[PDB]
């Protein structure tokens, strides 16, 4: 028995995580097991308590990608040595050669474009945290002392939640996965946790056995729904109308919550019938222009709804037609916006809403009702924002949870999107480290706006003060909507303003739309960057993959882009599709190589450390120190070459020779693990860890609870405070303090009273059905994360790969397969009138007819490279360039229209 | 004697074959053992793992022995090469992609390791599947032990687990035909058999076998049968709602299923009813004629939870507390053999 | 049979294209599917077998040079010298002689009657040595026991020819094989195409007389 016993030995154990960014980022704590100098294995330690007694652990947490992660360490997929390009880009030909070579290059040409055109010809696009917080940060930093461009990364991967952000006038709010363990009623929408929160999917199956109604809302039966009591089979981009069927009978039947209603909603809020506007104070007796107006049956009157708090002080009228003089002494017809609502509500009783949705008129008015009793938790996923209508859709899921008062309560919440990334932010930014008060001028920067906003209006609130100092440093510091460099440079706007693929309810097209927001101020050159007559030079992949995450991307990269990039270069672990375009790939340590902490939401809210287990192989570098050393060459070329200064994009002059000091804070941070440390630092000093918590405690234990959302947006978007003894849960404030939203109505806002808004027909929340984006196909294709791989790090991993296919799938109808002459395992080309590409088929039960579905494949696992991404063209909503209303906004991850609707993109389907 | 047993709840179990990798990283990376998967986790209905194992006979009828099958490599799930330089650095460009090829054929592969994932069975608006995770049994009655002409395979009577002595076993491979789960496999390079351990290295120290403890969706409890105190008892003996994959086949094995509740489904005029979806008499194919009773306690104990009155069941089933699930087999992963 | 005394060395007797072996004394063995029914007590599911004994002839002659004594093989068979699937077994064949008295070769011997049997398989390097108390404890010895024993193989034309050489004298438990001796000897044969392996082959009965002359 001694040949298995043998292989149960090891040399030592340390703490291990994963950085690539699993959402909620499940922040694992593993043991990395070391033996022969060599990662063998992990495993979980499962040392993750419950908030108390009464509600379950998070133990063991872990999924199979993490436990499988040392085979990611020793497979082919790895760049270990730099590589310059020898043949075209993507041929496939490379040679080794040094870091001093390849940091030549790239500072080279940095410089040249720089000097040629200024700091616009840089861009860092969209990198995501996969590499590391310190990875982003190291890229982030650089970019902010060059002042390149970098595209914003969450409205470019498609993560939003624009019917929050225009509802609540935020989005960062979430909840902890034990949240569901208070709730009676859960939903599961635009969302698939077996695939994509496996670490904490135990929490929805737990609720369940302790009498939790767990329900899915999804096109497919989907690989959630053994977990679930109920599935709601919407047709692709129909859930608007399931959810207003769903509010019409809380209405209709007198169930919804008119108290929470009237306090913490514009629903009693009165509208003028002659310009659809609501009623202001303006208007009556010339005062301001947003305050508005209830009214109050008793009293006979108008009555001001006040702007500083929600608290009511008698009951609003919700039903009714009423009358207001205004200041010109004519009257007019006023109704709430509950009376439009009504009328809205009779196209979608359940009779209508079902032969909208598809759902079951049954289903329908037992949900409805069943909401209107129920604690309700929903998890709304990031299929919603990848749906060009998903802020309808979002919008209408809201007004069931007003009319149920299903927020603000243990077990309410929508999904996990608060978090602290003080961490990396103040590690981009700071000129000197945390404990020499390197936040000093952010700390009263972040004042000053506080007292402007106060003196503009004093009943603004902090959350409001943190919005309009986050509006300005997000320009400040280069990030940038990235619709708008797709658009100028990348020839999106052929592809954009096509009004075939265009929701036909609006009156012209995306750049119609631009042209307009742009003529009236609501975008900027801060935000229209590169400028359009400037042109992209070096482009850096950094935690990022165009060639499948952009949405056609690649058909426009290669096509449009890259003949402009004299330099495009990677910072990669591995040879991902798009660093076969690459001109010069650098070699990157992987998890357990390099010291890093996970970055944590509300969903598993807890740091994990990651050790240096193991060397990097090769002549891997931390992302860190390879930017430094880009830097220093940069320094050390532009000496060479007897240059001194170039401009950034408001024609300031700026040193190369200071952009490694500046970078490395005088030789402060050089490495990993001195960031993690000042990553350590940022966190007590915010508060997210203890004060007394240091880097040694960190190292030790592993892991910690966050104890705040520290200073960032979420602190105050997410409306509670942490406290580790209670599950997490946002909006507090505004249901026990009565505190204000950041909204045109200082409500939740349900009415839009915008121009474009109402002219578009989107004033309320209403269905629309998905654009015939790609043209008249017959199938609406579908897509989520992959249960396979965290992104692409685990697609070209043998071991990995063998739990699968090994290869691109599409999901499709058994019957639909069959009627079309596929069979399983057949290949197919998936088609419309923009592109094509051929992947593997999968025929099942579960897909809805008329649906298929692929879970998003590296662009190379694809026969000609060309992936199911290549035909989903990424048509921005273009009413999210609106501007000139309170929370139609833009700053980092929020507002401006996101290139990412790809869900219901209108395919073909043909046997190959 | 004790036996050592696994209950599994398909309730919980969410198809991230977690379990999977976490036996193969400690076992069966040695060459001649990539193929296997002792921990296997498949979607039912499916054709499971091996492919069409139910079909390829072993087991007892009536307490006759049946003949059997051998799989090959491809049921076995083949051990898929990739072709990374290949698609990288040899100058092909596009004309190639990233792709598997069968380790048996040398050719692309009609099929693999859990290949029918995610699609399962019914017919819309009533597709059902959940996912069936699935090991050695270690049977009371092992078919495997009998079969074999050289008394290379042993039942250890401490704790029930049943092992191929990797001296000398001669690869006879009449086990492998006789097991009715499939679940010993072929070594072609030790030319010997190998089968799930049970993790023993780990379980005489104390530590709960990986594919049991690396579970995240919490669906997994172990101990020993006798142990009045341990999950496993509770499930299988006291409450019996955790069932036997198959005992028709004659071997007594001592895996337990909590079956699936599954999602209601939709009746013949299109409305929602309230009854699941998934047909009994699948699930009774699987885990016997109690699975209409056992549903029924699910549904009671949980209406029980709901309706504030507890239940030991639920208890049970969630575990809050996630080291209780293990039997006693609580020591970290942290002593070496 | 008989094993005829030659004058050559041992690469003589190795050489499967020796002239020698086309003047030896070759007797063609009918052989016949084992009875399995007879091993339910050791596997149940081995006494299953159905099909197994697709080998109907073996050819074997005999020669020795007073120091070494070799056996040639030979019979009709696909080529399965490679285990190619997880379900792939190799051909195979075996020679038997007795080493107690009352030793009977359709139980393979039995306690205290053991026989030892030279065991050729097509993919090993080496051939083993076997001994045997019945079918029921059928041993592979460690490095052969010390023994000296060797194969030569080839497969052409659709039949395999194999050399079985071993030493004249050896220590205790091995079959003692002495010029001027009668022993007895059986065989048994494995078609890896048919799946034949352990018991399921064919073998030529009984022991028969094995004449060692000089
Ligand atoms: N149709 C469709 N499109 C969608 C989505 C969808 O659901 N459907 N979803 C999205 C969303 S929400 C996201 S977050 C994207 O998948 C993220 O794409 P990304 O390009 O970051 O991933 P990817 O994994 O491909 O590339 C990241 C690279 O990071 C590398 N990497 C990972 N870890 C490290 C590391 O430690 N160091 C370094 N230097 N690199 C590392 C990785 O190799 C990969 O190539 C976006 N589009
Ligand atoms: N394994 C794994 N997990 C991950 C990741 C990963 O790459 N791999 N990435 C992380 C990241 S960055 C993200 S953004 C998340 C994404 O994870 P989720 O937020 O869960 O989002 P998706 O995977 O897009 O959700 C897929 C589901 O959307 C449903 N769907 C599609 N269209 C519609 C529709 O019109 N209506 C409704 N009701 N449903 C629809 C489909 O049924 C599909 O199953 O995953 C996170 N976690
Ligand atoms: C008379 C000529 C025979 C010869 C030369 C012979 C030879 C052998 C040899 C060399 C082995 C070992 C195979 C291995 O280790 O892989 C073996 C195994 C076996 N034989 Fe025979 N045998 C003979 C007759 C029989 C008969 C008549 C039966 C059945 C009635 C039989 C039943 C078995 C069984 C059940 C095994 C497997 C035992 C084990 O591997 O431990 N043998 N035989
Ligand atoms: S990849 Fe994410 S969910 Fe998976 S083990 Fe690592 S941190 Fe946990
Ligand atoms: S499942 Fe198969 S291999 Fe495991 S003990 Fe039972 S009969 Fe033997
Ligand atoms: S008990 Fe251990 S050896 Fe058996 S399948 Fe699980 S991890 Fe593998
Ligand atoms: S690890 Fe658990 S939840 Fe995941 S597949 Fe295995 S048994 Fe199911
Ligand atoms: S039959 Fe016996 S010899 Fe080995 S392969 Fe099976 S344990
Ligand atoms: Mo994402």
């Amino acid at each position: 028995e001694d040949i298995y016993r043998k292989e149960w030995k090891w040399d030592k154990v340390n703490w291990g995580s994963h950085l690539n960014i699993c959402w909620p980022q499940g922040s694992c704590k593993f043991y990395v097991y070391v033996r022969n100098g060599i990662v063998w294995r992990e495993e979980q330690a499962a040392q993750t308590p419950a908030c108390n007694v009464d509600y379950v652990d998070y133990n063991p947490l872990g999924c199979q990608k993490g436990s499988a992660f040392n085979n990611n360490l020793y497979g082919d997929e790895r760049v270990k040595y730099p590589l310059k390009r020898v043949g075209k880009r993507g041929e496939g030909k490379w040679k080794r050669v040094s870091w001093d070579e390849a940091a030549g290059d790239i500072a080279d040409s940095i410089i040249d474009s720089f000097e040629a055109q200024g700091s616009d010809g840089f861009i860092l696009d969209a990198p995501h945290v996969h590499a590391g917080s310190i990875a982003w940060g190291a890229g982030f930093r650089m970019t902010y002392l060059m002042d390149g461009v970098s595209p914003d990364i969450n409205v470019d991967i498609g993560d939003t939640y624009m019917g929050a952000f225009h509802t609540f006038g935020k989005m960062h709010m979430g909840y902890s996965a034990d949240n569901l363990l208070d709730a009676e009623l859960i939903f599961m929408t635009c969302s698939n946790w077996s695939y994509t929160y496996p670490s904490s999917y135990h929490f929805l199956s737990e609720a369940r056995y302790k009498g939790a109604e767990v329900v899915v809302i999804a096109p497919d039966f989907n690989p959630t729904t053994p977990a679930a009591d109920l599935h709601v089979p919407v047709r692709v981009g129909s859930d608007a109308a399931f959810w207003l069927g769903l509010s019409q009978v809380m209405i209709d039947e007198k169930l919804f919550d008119r108290q929470f209603v009237c306090e913490q909603t514009d629903l009693p809020l009165l509208v003028r019938m002659d310009t659809g506007k609501f009623l202001s104070a303006e208007d009556v007796d010339g005062g301001e222009a947003k305050q508005f107006y209830f009214f109050d049956e008793k009293a006979g009157s108008v009555r001001k709804a006040s702007r500083g708090t929600l608290k009511l002080d008698f009951m609003p009228a919700l039903e009714g037609t009423f009358s207001a003089r205004l200041k010109n002494g004519k009257t007019i017809q006023v109704r709430t916006v509950f009376e439009g609502l009504r009328e809205h509500l009779k196209d979608y009783t359940p009779e209508k809403a079902s032969a909208k949705c598809g759902v079951p008129v049954s289903l329908i008015r037992e949900l409805g009702r069943k909401v209107a009793k129920k604690r309700t938790c929903s998890y709304i996923g990031f299929s919603s924002a990848k749906s060009y209508h998903g802020d309808l859709m979002e919008r209408s899921l809201f007004l069931a949870m007003a009319l149920s008062g299903n927020w603000g309560k243990p077990g309410t919440g929508a999904f996990a999107w608060a978090y602290s990334d003080d961490n990396m932010v103040y590690l981009g930014v700071m000129s000197k480290p945390t404990a020499q008060g390197g936040m000093d001028e952010l700390h009263q920067m972040a004042e000053g706006f506080n007292k402007r906003t106060l003196e503009a209006d004093p009943t603004s609130t902090d959350e409001m003060g943190n919005i309009e100092f986050m509006k300005v440093v997000t320009s400040a510091v280069g990030l940038v909507p990235p619709a708008m460099w797709l658009y100028y440079h990348v020839g999106y706007d052929q592809l954009w303003n096509n009004k075939a693929w265009t929701d036909p309810a609006l009156k012209k097209s995306f750049g119609a739309y631009l042209d307009e927001a742009k003529e009236k101020g609501w975008w900027t050159n801060d935000h229209i960057r590169p400028a359009p007559d400037k042109t992209p030079q070096v482009y850096m992949l950094l935690s990022q993959n165009p060639m499948r995450r952009k949405r056609s991307g690649a058909k426009m990269f290669p096509d449009v882009l890259f003949p402009k990039l004299k330099m495009i270069f990677a910072l990669e672990t591995r040879m991902s599709s798009s660093a076969m375009y690459a001109d010069i790939v650098l070699p990157c340590a992987w998890y357990y190589e390099k010291h890093e902490m996970t970055t944590p939401c509300s969903g598993n809210p807890f740091f994990t450390f990651v050790d240096r287990s193991v060397a990097p192989p090769g002549e891997c570098r931390e992302e860190w120190d390879a930017i430094a050393l880009i830097l220093k060459k940069v320094g050390e070329r532009a000496a060479a070459r007897g240059l001194t200064e170039f401009n950034d994009h408001n024609g300031r002059k700026r040193r190369y020779d200071e952009l490694y000091k500046k970078f490395t804070m005088d030789g402060h941070l050089l490495t990993n693990e001195d960031c993690l440390k000042e990553m350590v630092d940022i966190n007590r000093a915010v508060g997210v860890f203890a004060k007394d918590y240091t880097y040694e405690k960190f190292k030790k234990e592993g892991q910690t609870r966050f104890l705040s959302m520290g200073t960032g947006v979420s602190r105050y978007a997410h409306a509670n405070e942490v406290d580790v003894t209670k599950p997490i849960y946002p909006m507090r404030w505004h249901f026990d303090d009565k505190k204000v939203f950041p909204t045109h109505t200082r409500r939740a806002q349900f009415y839009l009273d915008h121009d474009w808004y109402l002219e578009a027909g989107e004033s309320l929340p209403t269905h629309k059905d998905t654009p015939m984006v790609g043209g008249d196909h017959p199938f609406k294709i579908t897509g989520g994360h992959p249960r396979v791989s965290i992104h692409s790090t685990h697609l070209t991993n043998s071991h990995l790969s063998r739990l699968h296919r090994g290869q691109p799938v599409v999901h499709m109808n058994s019957k639909d397969a069959a009627e079309l002459g596929i069979k399983d395992g057949d290949m197919a080309k998936l088609f419309n009138d923009f592109a094509d590409c051929e992947i593997m088929v999968r025929t099942a039960p579960n897909v809805q007819p008329k649906q298929c579905i692929v879970y998003f494949w590296d662009a190379h696992q694809y026969k000609g490279w060309k992936p199911y991404d290549i035909l989903l063209i990424g048509m921005p909503k273009p009413l999210h360039l609106a501007g000139g209303y309170e929370q139609f906004r833009y700053y980092f991850m929020n507002g401006s229209p996101a290139p990412v609707t790809d869900r219901g993109v209108r395919v073909s389907i043909k046997k190959a | 004697k004790r036996q050592l047993v696994t209950v599994i709840d398909l309730n919980k179990c969410l198809g991230c074959q977690t379990c999977t990798v976490a036996c193969k990283n400690i076992w069966t990376k040695r060459p001649g053992t990539e193929h296997m998967r002792w921990n296997n986790v498949t979607t039912y209905p499916g054709k499971g793992y091996p492919r069409d194992y139910e079909r390829k006979g072993g087991g007892f009828l009536r307490g006759e022995p049946q003949p059997g099958v051998l799989p090959t490599l491809i049921d076995s799930g083949d051990d898929f090469q990739f072709n990374h330089k290949e698609v990288f650095y040899e100058g092909k460009g596009q004309t190639v992609h990233f792709h598997p090829t069968s380790k048996s054929t040398g050719k692309d592969p009609a099929w693999g390791y859990n290949w029918d994932e995610d699609q399962g069975g019914g017919k819309w608006p009533n597709p059902f599947f959940f996912y069936l995770a699935r090991m050695c049994n270690h049977c009371t009655n092992p078919a495997c032990l009998a079969a074999c002409p050289t008394g290379a395979i042993y039942k250890r009577e401490d704790n029930g687990i049943v092992l191929v002595d990797q001296e000398r076993c001669k690869g006879h491979r009449h086990c492998v035909e006789a097991c009715p789960y499939k679940a010993i496999y072929f070594n072609p390079v030790s030319q010997t058999s190998e089968k799930c351990i049970l993790c023993y290295p780990r379980i005489e120290k104390g530590i709960a076998n990986a594919c049991n403890r690396q579970c995240p969706g919490r669906v997994r409890a172990f101990g020993y049968l006798d142990d009045t105190t341990s999950h496993v008892h509770k499930l299988v003996k006291k409450w019996k709602v955790a069932l036997p994959l198959h005992a028709e086949y004659g071997t007594g094995p001592n895996i337990y299923y909590v079956p699936p509740m599954g999602a209601r489904g939709f009746g013949e005029d299109g409305e929602i009813t309230d009854k699941t979806r998934i047909p009994l008499d699948v699930l009774e194919g699987l885990f016997g004629p109690e699975v209409k009773r056992v549903l029924a306690v699910l549904h009671t104990e949980r209406e029980n939870m709901r309706a504030g009155r507890g239940s030991e069941l639920m208890d049970l089933l969630i575990s809050k507390k996630w080291s209780d699930r293990f039997g006693g087999f609580t020591n970290d992963p942290l002593t070496q053999s | 049979m008989k094993a005829k005394r030659v004058p050559g060395g041992k690469e003589l007797l190795l050489d499967l294209d020796a002239p020698i072996w086309a003047g030896a004394e070759s007797t063609t063995f009918e052989m016949f599917p084992t009875p399995l029914v007879m091993v339910k007590e050791v596997s149940p599911f081995l006494a299953l077998s159905e099909g197994h004994g697709v080998i109907k002839r073996l050819d074997v002659a005999a020669l020795h040079n007073g120091s070494m004594i070799a056996l040639r093989l030979k019979w009709a068979s696909e080529k399965h010298d490679k285990i190619v699937d997880l379900n792939s077994f190799v051909d195979g064949v075996g020679a038997m002689f007795p080493v107690a008295r009352g030793a009977q070769a359709v139980t393979m011997g039995a306690t205290g009657r053991p026989v030892n049997a030279w065991y050729w398989k097509a993919n090993a390097n080496e051939p083993m040595e076997i001994v045997a108390e019945g079918f029921s404890a059928v041993r592979r010895m460690k490095d052969k026991a010390g023994s000296d024993l060797k194969a030569v193989a080839q497969h052409r034309n659709g039949e395999w020819n194999v050399i079985l050489c071993r030493s004249m004298a050896t220590g205790d438990g091995l079959a003692k094989l002495q010029a001027g001796g009668s022993s007895k000897i059986a065989f048994a044969v494995w078609s890896g195409g048919n799946a034949e392996r352990s018991g399921r082959k064919s073998y030529s009965g009984e022991f028969v007389d094995f004449e060692i002359l000089k």
